RNA sequence: UGAAAUGCGCAGAUACCGGGAGGAACGCCGAUGGCGAAGGCAGCCACCUGGUCCACCCGUGACGCUGAGGCGCGAAAGCGUGGGGAGCAAACCGGAUUAGAUACCCGGGUAGUCCACGCCCUAAACGAUGCGCGCUAGGUCUCUGGGUCUCCUGGGGGCCGAAGCUAACGCGUUAAGCGCGCCGCCUGGGGAGUACGGCCGCAAGGCUGAAACUCAAAGGAAUUGACGGGGGCCCGCACAAGCGGUGGAGCAU
């Protein structure tokens, strides 16, 4: 946008590094890494971003929310300037 | 004692905005409050206390207020959907005092209790 | 005027001064286009001057115009709901109409019974700081030293 | 709030901090997605349970498709008994707008929305398009299993399109094409989904459902145009900026 339109993703393709590399995705643990796949606050991010699959993020989030019930991970966080 | 003039130095600035007024708060580094106005303490009355005056002037007088009490610098933390948000900040960032940060924490449920007819589309 | 904007049109230089601005003022006293008499006047205004007061008449002129111009103005505007003020700067082209256009009424205000008298003076009040001319320049400024609320404007 | 007012606040409200009770829904993921016979169904977890798709070709051996009547399921609302009742909200109470408002706006508020069992059964219950099966170009995106895996083969969802179809719009291997089986249903509008009879319901009502009479039409898609308190673009002293004037008086016409 305005004459951009800012929506030209060229199908990513070779997605930088995939963000990260070998992480399961029904670890209702591991943290350490969860922590990555969400916004400033603990808002799941869409597709757009991350870089999963349909089956995937089913699980990924299936999974995001094992972990706030375990007060590993943010249901919601204060957001900095603005 | 008597009325006593504490001295606070720091605290908190939350600001409440929204379609109708917009409320501007000062407080200790504990939550307690130390003084509010807002845009009904200055005149302002109607669709006034809306007004982004609203937002800084009340802004000011936090301010204002709020130096009396020594504190230089604030927490900002904002609130709510509508106008006055950055204004009633802005207002602090000349009022002389200085911004430590600026926070935004306004409530949205994540879904529960039907909102008043008034509120139910969006696109 | 839709587009392309309407060209100022520059007017020629005086002829006792060379200056722009002098025929411009010497304008709007003129009456029925009759510029000889608007022009006397002006002229006539020019010399009680230089009596009543040292000071060139030109630069009593000159000075006398910039503490009239309006820096600032209130170009009302519907943000929806009512007939707010809004106010903006003022353009250079504009400043100078309404200054040269204030002094000439202002001074019609004026008691005197004369044309020069009621000239010259509210031109020799402008250059103080005075006057039922300058006073107008402020009761404007004024209205706009704050504006109205354009907060659905975020930005 | 368009402005407001009712309303709540000095028995100190709002706004901020901490703690407690309660009901309801369940953010972001989430979608152009999924599953289900339809209604319908989304925080997470476990358990009990339905359906379904694929790969293997292993077992039965036509055992199949449809389906009048029957029976069961069936949003919301409503009904009965009992509980719960945070927010919302018919009726109703006030506030305001209006020429008048038993309305749009505003502040409260009951049934209700909630759960249990029982009842109701209707719906733009719509894909407005019965079920099953065989046949007839592709391309493109997408969900899900197999695959010698960014390519081919199966199931499901969208898009565009061959032939063909259609009154047109459109449909087109998720056919409204080509065919076969079976079922429901239509046979001008209004009167009527009304009257009567019957069945059903606690009731509200529901299903079945006419005629006299009356009108030459009711109607579907598309074309031109006009119109819109629809939209984009765009001109004209049309507005604005500005100068003079008219509306006042005497007179003239
Ligand atoms: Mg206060
Ligand atoms: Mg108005
Ligand atoms: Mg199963
Ligand atoms: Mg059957
Ligand atoms: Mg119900
Ligand atoms: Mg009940
Ligand atoms: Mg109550
Ligand atoms: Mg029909
Ligand atoms: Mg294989
Ligand atoms: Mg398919
Ligand atoms: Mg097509
Ligand atoms: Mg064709
Ligand atoms: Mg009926
Ligand atoms: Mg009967
Ligand atoms: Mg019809
Ligand atoms: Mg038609
Ligand atoms: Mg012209
Ligand atoms: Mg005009
Ligand atoms: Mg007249």
């Amino acid at each position: 946008k305005p004459k951009k339109e800012a929506q030209r993703r060229p199908s990513r393709k070779a997605k930088v590094k995939a963000t990260l590399g070998e992480f399961d995705l029904r670890d209702y643990r591991n943290v350490e890494v969860l922590k990555r796949f969400l916004s400033e606050t603990g808002k799941i991010l869409p597709r757009r971003r991350t870089g999963l699959s349909g089956k995937e993020q089913r699980i990924l989030a299936k999974t995001i929310k094992r972990a706030r019930i375990l007060g590993l991970l943010p249901f919601t966080e204060k957001l900095v300037r603005k | 004692k008597k009325k006593v003039k504490r001295q606070v130095a720091s605290g908190r600035a939350y600001i409440h905005a929204s379609y109708n007024n917009t409320i501007v708060t000062i407080t200790d580094p504990d939550g307690n409050p130390i003084t509010w106005s807002s845009g009904g303490v200055i005149g302002y009355k109607g669709s006034r206390k809306g007004t982004p005056y609203a937002a800084q002037l009340a802004a000011l007088d936090a301010a204002k207020k709020a130096m009396a009490y020594g504190m230089q610098s604030v927490d900002v933390i904002v609130r709510g959907t509508g106008a006055g948000r950055e204004q009633a900040i802005r207002a602090l960032q000349a009022s002389g005092l200085q911004v430590k940060s600026i926070v935004d924490d306004t409530p949205v449920p994540h879904n529960g209790c039907r909102p008043k007819k008034k509120f139910r589309k969006a696109s | 005027a839709r587009r392309r904007r309407a060209e100022v049109r520059q007017l020629q230089p005086d002829l006792v001064y060379g200056d722009v601005l002098v025929t411009a003022f010497i304008n709007k006293i003129m009456r029925d286009g009759k510029k000889n008499l608007a022009a006397r006047i002006f002229y006539d205004a020019c010399k009680i001057i230089q009596e009543k007061t040292g000071q060139e008449p030109l630069k009593v002129f000159k000075q006398a115009v910039e503490n009239v111009k309006p820096r600032m103005e209130v170009r009302s505007r519907r943000v929806g709901g009512a007939n707010y003020q809004v106010p903006m700067e003022v353009s250079p082209r504009r400043q100078q109409s309404l200054a040269l256009r204030w002094l000439v009424q202002a001074a019609n205000q004026r008691p005197e019974r004369r044309a020069a008298v009621r000239i010259a003076h509210e031109l020799m009040d402008a250059a103080e700081g005075k006057g039922g001319a300058v006073k107008k320049k402020e009761d404007v400024e004024r209205m706009a030293e704050a504006n109205r609320a354009y907060a659905h404007y975020r930005w």
